[PDB]
RNA sequence: CGCGGGGUGGAGCAGCCUGGUAGCUCGUCGGGCUCAUAACCCGAAGGUCGUCGGUUCAAAUCCGGCCCCCGCAA
RNA sequence: GUCUACGGCCAUACCACCCUGAACGCGCCCGAUCUCGUCUGAUCUCGGAAGCUAAGCAGGGUCGGGCCUGGUUAGUACUUGGAUGGGAGACCGCCUGGGAAUACCGGGUGCUGUAGGCUU
RNA sequence: CAGGGAGGACAGAAACCUCCCGUGGAGCAGAAGGGCAAAAGCUCGCUUGAUCUUGAUUUUCAGUACGAAUACAGACCGUGA
RNA sequence: AACUUUAAAUGGGUAAGAAGCCCGGCUCGCUGGUGUGGAGCCGGGCGUGGAAUGCGAGUGCCUAGUGGGCCACUUUUGGUA
């Protein structure tokens, strides 16, 4: 035959990697260039913006590194958008912009900076940057945590970036990965970026399914029909959501009802039962062997 | 004669421990260092920038200057009958806090805790550390069993 | 009452032609794959020089293409008509895949032309199951598990009910 | 020919085995470390002898080769060619050096690889012979005749182990009885209660 | 045992450092020329490069341990 | 009780096989018009919600391997200091202190930081 | 990655394609050691931080130079969102 | 000896307070969600002098001779010695 690969010596000399690296969640090579802070700052908090695009949700958090583990100071989820008038389409580019804007305005409310650094209110998609006002507290600055997501042009991770910048956060960025950036001539179109922010790219597809075939329209989009979201008013719907986010960005926690304190889990079996299993296994194998002879 | 290389004879000393290779743990990078912190030095082979010289391995010094990615540490080196208080620039990967100093800083707290306390009570509590004194007179109980006898075993050739 | 995503699907059908020589010999066989798959194939280059075959290191010696979706369903149906729906025991792999080699491309239903010539090719079918995309995704890569794997026996019997192709020893 | 063994006797320098650094070494004289009826089971040769060294000194490969023949020459005459099994437990790996000359003198005096030699300590077994229990004084006599081929003095000891195994002879018949040892030809295999239960069923069925 | 150097169709040779194509003198064999030999003419084969291993995209080529011969060191 | 996002320590966490997963969640999954990228929407990106715990994932089990931690090995090997100790030497013994590691035999098989859910 | 197993016309021990295992057993310009797996290795894209100028320190040390290097500071940049 | 999962004894750094703690407040052109962080300045309160033993310490000039060594226990290199 051939030699066995995973022998006794394989596991003896095997070094396991980090638990997050084994699960494939952290990118520690990039994390070293990330949130950790220069030694002449002496616990100056280095804030970073964590944006994760999930299958049914979009998570936007702001955290800074600590020795017990990095701490979330503010978070915003895409499922909070039903409160702000966005029933469905919670994972598109337009939903990432609203999630980033909700995180942006919520953080400024908790720091007393709601009135200062308003940001973009009449969104166009241009190259906007927040500038600190003299005689006033400085503008909040942070950096984007792309994670393991491939950052190409038009990524939803940069959609939450645009919502955060327009909310009053000074995040260093370049308008190369935003949608509408023409690759061949190297220029950025603000109107095309506005359409993706306003969800008008989805509006073209739903209208495209009107002319081609009705059956694929109901299969591809079902809750759009159920919640009565035609392409016409999504530009009005997102403007309603943008105004609703800025007027009340504070979060209210759901009340915690008393838990029944029951274990759905399988408890770990103790040593005495472990030692009893092999005594019963050995005794039964002997008497079953006795019936054969 | 031997060579005068920077890393001559550093085969095992700068090497990584068994099954401890790979990515450097990130808690070293996010540990603070102030001026005058007692710091011991232990070289790491993963990061080749800012490695201390082989004469500073295992030594303990104090920090005087802190840069972005490294700190400056005053260390003592014996050079042919004299000790030179010299300064080196060592990167953060090579640096741990020395836990020799905290025991004195720990002990000062209970010396100060027992100084302000019991001053109103007047009880004189001993504060100086004492070496292990001779044990006092005590009684050993042999209740029941008599102390059994030990016999030197006869020799037998094991091999 | 088996689970609906335990149904055995076809992940990819891979085609490859190794003429073992660059120049006019190789580029004409690429157009055979172009007009059959409907897509431009990608050339396959030599790993190292073997002076016996007349090849060199990094010399273009093969051309290959991978077909997905319903087109791979149609080409596999076309290919087994050439082999009259029969396979040997050893053609199936231990991981649930199989393949075979046909004599030439004219048996598929494409007319010969003098400007290209005659070329043989190679079939290989990579079977799959819903959930095989975990092992090659960038984000949360992981194994598929022992129950979810396709055994050799399970791949052989899938060929029996679907295409009614007998597997005789040889 | 070669130098007398008096010079290369004491454990002078560090171990110097044949490797990349020490090359061009001629082959050692001893090549057949085991002889007799070595293709034998464990239950017919319980008695084991020993030749235990008594000095921290070096045994050359020629001395091991010479004492191997003398131990075999007497043992064959006594119990035949297949009533025993001799084990030479010293493998010569230390290469010795010769400063071969032909003027230079001590200019660049580093030794050439003359031959091999085996380090042995006090209380270490040089040769061990397993055989049947009744043929006992033959082992002592055969090992007595091999003592003259070795420098210094060494003792002959009758082992408490069952043959070449590491288990006592008085306990050996017990561990077979409730199946704690399995005879693996020349040696025996120790089976603990730590493995999977499937192999326990195989031993009991 | 040390340094400088060589081994290759049957006898002698080239071709290596700057590797991409192994040539030539004599010689062996077959036919022709002559009554026959020689001479001459026509045609064809014969070169794992001493062994092992590495290298480069490939080793006669570049490198290291080892067999023989010529004369050298003491 | 448990999950998700970001982590700290980096196998008590890994590996092999099997069993169970209420709710949310994570995912599997449905398509390529737009952003984007490939031979191929397989990967990535984008747009979604018909089906599902099959898989990923969580938990548990194996007289499991590995890993962690103890006993034994053993006051053994070794070693600081000492002798007008022994021995021809090789080496050994004693006083004074310190003190290992295999084989073998036991126990365990992830804790925890911030934010946000679910079991209402 | 080295390597191993299993398959597929030529194709065999190896020419090319596919699947699985694979803690590095490959590779990093070289001799050796240390170090490195979403990299320091392989492949692409863009560039010239291989640019200019003060100081301080380490290494051999006499604690002098040269060479090499280490943390900085001021500019001008490259690259990446 | 140019292998190592383990791994001593001997040994090599550091600490055992008054130049130490605990407060309150100013300055900064350094860093900025935030009198954030750091550093420097002040002012104030704490003496059971915070292990054993032993000993007065610190410091500046000028400067001869020396720069062939050898032997002894233990460790060890080359060499048979």
């Amino acid at each position: 035959f051939v030699k066995v690969v995973k022998n006794k010596a394989y596991f003896k000399r095997y070094q396991v990697k980090f638990r997050r690296r084994r699960e494939g969640k952290t990118d520690y090579y990039a994390r070293k260039r990330l949130v950790i802070q220069d030694k002449n700052k002496y616990n100056t908090p280095k804030y970073r913006m964590i944006v994760r695009v999930t299958n049914r949700d979009i998570i936007c958090q702001i955290a800074y590194a600590r020795i017990e583990g990095d701490m979330i100071v503010c978070a915003a989820y895409a499922h909070e958008l039903p409160k702000y008038g966005v029933k469905v389409g919670l994972t598109n580019y337009a939903a990432a912009y609203c999630t980033g804007l909700l995180l942006a305005r919520r953080l400024l409310n908790r720091f007393g900076m709601d009135k200062i650094y308003e940001g973009q209110v009449e969104v166009t998609g241009d190259e906007y940057n927040v500038e600190s006002i003299d005689g006033q507290p400085g503008a909040f600055t942070c950096y984007l945590d792309a994670g393991l997501a491939r950052t190409t042009t038009g990524n939803k991770v940069f959609g939450a970036l645009k919502g955060a910048v327009d909310g009053g956060l000074s995040i260093p960025h370049s308008t190369k990965r935003f949608p509408g950036y023409d690759s061949e001539s190297k220029e950025f179109n603000a109107e095309v970026h506005r359409k993706h922010i306003m969800g008008q790219n989805v509006a073209d597809y739903m209208r495209y399914l009107m002319e081609e075939d009705e059956d694929a329209y109901k299969k591809q989009f079902s809750q759009y029909i159920k919640n009565n979201v035609t392409p016409d008013m999504m530009e009005e719907m997102y403007k309603k959501a943008h105004a609703a986010i800025r007027e009340n960005p504070v979060y209210e926690k759901k009340p915690k009802r008393e838990v029944k304190k029951k274990r759905w889990n399988r408890p770990k079996m103790s040593l005495a039962q472990k030692k009893d299993r092999v005594a019963q296994k050995k005794a039964s194998f002997l008497r079953a062997q006795e019936r054969a002879a | 004669t031997n060579t005068k290389g920077k890393r001559r004879g550093t085969r095992y000393m700068f090497s990584r421990p068994f099954r401890k290779h790979g990515v450097v743990p990130l808690a070293t990078y996010m540990r603070i260092y102030k001026k005058g912190d007692i710091v011991d030095i232990k070289g790491m082979g993963t990061v080749q920038k800012g490695m201390p010289h082989k004469c500073y391995h295992g030594k303990t010094g104090r920090v005087y200057n802190v840069t972005q990615h490294a700190v400056g540490i005053v260390v003592n080196k014996q050079v042919k009958g004299k000790i030179l208080a010299k300064r080196i620039n060592v990167r953060i990967e090579h640096i741990k806090h020395s836990k020799s100093r905290d025991s004195f800083l720990k002990r000062v707290k209970e010396n100060d805790q027992k100084k302000k306390e019991a001053k109103e009570k007047g009880t004189w509590v001993q504060l100086k550390r004492q070496p292990a004194p001779p044990r006092e007179a005590h009684f050993v109980r042999t209740n029941g069993k008599e102390p059994e006898l030990l016999e030197p075993i006869p020799y037998e050739f094991m091999a | 009452k088996e689970n609906p995503m335990r149904e055995l699907r076809i992940r990819k059908l891979c085609l490859n032609i190794c003429v073992g020589e660059s120049g006019d010999r190789l580029t004409r066989a690429a157009k055979v794959l172009e007009q059959l798959t409907g897509q431009t194939p990608v050339f396959s280059k030599a790993r190292y020089t073997v002076r016996s075959f007349g090849i060199r290191r990094n010399e273009k010696i093969a051309v290959h293409c991978t077909v997905r979706g319903a087109k791979a369903e149609e080409i596999l149906e076309k290919g087994l008509k050439v082999r009259e729906y029969e396979l040997r025991k050893n053609n199936f792999s231990d991981t649930g895949n199989f393949g075979f080699g046909i004599q030439e491309h004219i048996d598929l239903g494409i007319k010969y032309d003098p400007s290209i010539g005659i070329y043989g090719l190679d079939f290989y079918v990579v079977l799959g199951r819903p959930g095989f995309s975990i092992a090659d995704k960038k984000r949360r890569t992981g194994c598929i598990g022992a129950k979810h794997r396709i055994s050799k026996e399970e791949a052989m019997r899938w060929f029996q009910q679907k295409y009614d192709g007998i597997i005789l020893p040889g | 020919g070669r130098r007398p063994a008096r010079c290369y006797r004491y454990c002078k320098n560090k171990p110097y085995p044949k490797s990349r650094f020490c090359r061009g070494v001629p082959d050692a004289k001893i090549r057949i470390f085991d002889l007799g009826r070595k293709k034998a089971k464990v239950d017919e040769f319980p008695l084991c002898g020993h030749m235990v060294s008594d000095e921290y000194e070096q045994l050359s490969s020629e001395a091991l080769e010479a004492a191997r023949i003398c131990a075999n020459k007497y043992m064959v005459k006594s119990c035949g060619k297949d009533g025993f099994h001799i084990r030479v437990r010293l493998h010569p790996f230390h290469v010795i050096r010769i400063n071969k000359m032909l003027q230079t003198g001590m200019r660049g005096a580093f030794g050439k690889p003359q031959g091999t030699v085996a380090r042995v300590h006090i209380g270490q077994v040089i040769m061990s012979i397993r055989t049947k229990l009744q043929n006992k004084e033959h082992v002592v006599e055969a090992l007595r005749r091999a003592k003259f081929k070795f420098p210094g003095r060494q003792k002959i000891h009758i082992s408490k182990k069952w043959g070449f195994t590491k288990f006592n002879a008085d306990e050996f018949e017990d561990m077979v009885a409730e199946k704690r040892l399995i005879p693996d030809g020349c040696g025996v295999k120790y089976i603990p209660n730590r493995g999977p239960l499937d192999k326990w069923r195989a031993l009991h069925s």
